[PDB]
């Protein structure tokens, strides 16, 4: 099929800014190019068709341009409701392939995470499993890394993490990581550590506990 | 006033056939390409296939490996069958109309979409969560939370103090464990001064099992 590539995959902007999203087709498609908008929990809706035509009801701040293999969506005077994901799509030959989407996010100031580590609860340990949780709170930008260690052993393959959507007011993200171990293994070890790397820190920070401490 | 909406099971077991219906209301199945499209989590939107009119020509994306059938079984419905599903087929499925006519908005685009339906491919069974308290060892700000573990299907919602506590709350996307069950955390940061001026309860709701749990979380102390 015709490969579609958008640039960038995500960008940060402020209300009132002009934002430009690029879309490239590996083969030429004339003016047969659409743009769609999506939000979390909301499916796609048409913004632009035939490269530059606005769909009914779309504000004039949205502008499509380009042809052949190179296209752009310009959003002037970016509004709060415009923080969203934008996808291009060629409508020249089926399958009418989509680009990967570009997420328009809010700009924020660099902020290091506040890090908290939570031991398994006594309540959970009554059963055969232990979950250790590390919270990276209110940081910017989104990229961050967690490393888990138990008695200095690197834990690889037994953690999972997820990240919130950006905070409406402060532009920040938070991340939760859970290390899973058996109760028998948790009770056999002492030192639990979450090491965090993030742009807002000059070098890594580590939060840790000794099993059983108050 | 032409509206589309998808219906059918939200859960399909691996190797089984996923079936969905799109109901066109206001209008009916007419001279357009009636399409199915999907978006797997973390992947681009993907065309699945279409049919023209009532029983006209079809076209299917080769990416679906010849597992697709699309038919127009009533004047107002068209359907998708997707055979031999795997986890790669978990996605939000949309029906959509491709506009054919140069005298209307949306020419050569998906101008009208359904709202989408999430179909998850899983062998798991409905199970309500266990809820555990999150308290770190005893800077001015404290963190507390709840771990909502071992439930299926999604979703679970969490509030704090029956909705009276909203500032500082973060409820994370769930993760899927290899057991086939989800786990999720919800945390809140609060003034450390408040750890003795306030009780903290997370209110967990798992509607698929009609399970509600109100879990009191108490801070740790070295006293």
């Amino acid at each position: 099929d015709i490969q579609m590539t958008q640039s960038p995959s995500s960008l940060s902007a402020s209300v009132g800014d002009t934002v430009t999203i690029t879309c490239q087709a590996r083969h030429a498609v004339g003016k047969n190019l659409n743009w769609y908008q999506q939000k979390p929990g909301r499916g796609p809706q048409l913004l632009i068709y035939m490269a530059s035509s606005r769909h009914s009801g779309v504000p004039s701040r949205f502008r499509g341009s380009g042809s052949g293999r190179e296209f752009t969506l310009t959003i002037n005077n970016l509004q709060p409701e415009d923080f969203a994901t934008y996808s291009c799509q060629q409508g020249y030959t089926y399958p009418w392939t989509f680009g990967q989407g570009t997420k328009v996010e809010m700009k924020g100031a660099v902020a290091a995470p506040s890090v908290f580590i939570f031991p398994p609860s006594d309540e959970q340990l009554k059963s055969g499993t232990a979950s250790v949780v590390c919270l990276l709170n209110n940081f910017y930008p989104r990229e961050a890394k967690v490393q888990w260690k138990v008695d200095n052993a690197l834990q690889s393959g037994n953690s999972q993490e997820s990240v919130t959507e950006q905070d409406s007011k402060d532009s920040t993200y938070s991340l939760s990581s859970t290390l899973t171990l058996s109760k028998a293994d948790y009770e056999k070890h002492k030192v639990y550590a979450c090491e965090v790397t993030h742009q807002g820190l000059r070098s890594p920070v580590t939060k840790s506990f000794n099993r059983g401490e108050c | 006033q032409v509206q589309l909406q998808e219906s059918g099971p939200g859960l399909v077991k691996p190797s089984e056939t996923l079936s969905l219906t799109c109901t066109v209301s206001g209008g009916s199945i007419d001279d357009y390409f009636w399409n199915w499209v999907r978006q797997p989590p973390g992947k681009p939107l993907e065309c699945i296939g279409y049919i023209f009119g009532r029983g006209g020509g079809t076209k299917y994306n080769p990416s679906l490996d010849n597992r697709v059938t699309i038919s127009t079984d009533t004047p107002n419905q068209f359907s998708l069958k997707l055979r031999s599903v795997t986890v790669a087929d978990t996605a939000i499925y949309y029906c959509a109309r491709w506009n054919l006519y140069d005298d209307d908005f949306g020419y050569n685009s998906f101008a009208v979409w359904g709202r989408g339906v999430l179909v998850t491919v899983s062998s798991a069974s409905t199970k309500g969560p266990s809820v555990f308290p999150l308290a770190p060892s005893s800077g001015g700000t404290a963190a507390l939370g709840c771990l909502v573990k071992d439930y299926f299907p999604e979703p679970v919602t969490v509030s704090w103090n029956s909705g009276a506590l909203t500032s500082g709350v973060h409820t994370f996307p769930a993760v899927l464990q290899s057991s086939g069950l989800y786990s999720l955390s919800s945390v809140v940061t609060v003034p450390s001064s408040s750890l003795g001026t306030q009780t903290y309860i997370c209110n967990v709701n798992h509607k698929p099992s009609n399970t509600k749990v109100d879990k009191k979380v108490e801070p740790k102390s070295c006293d």
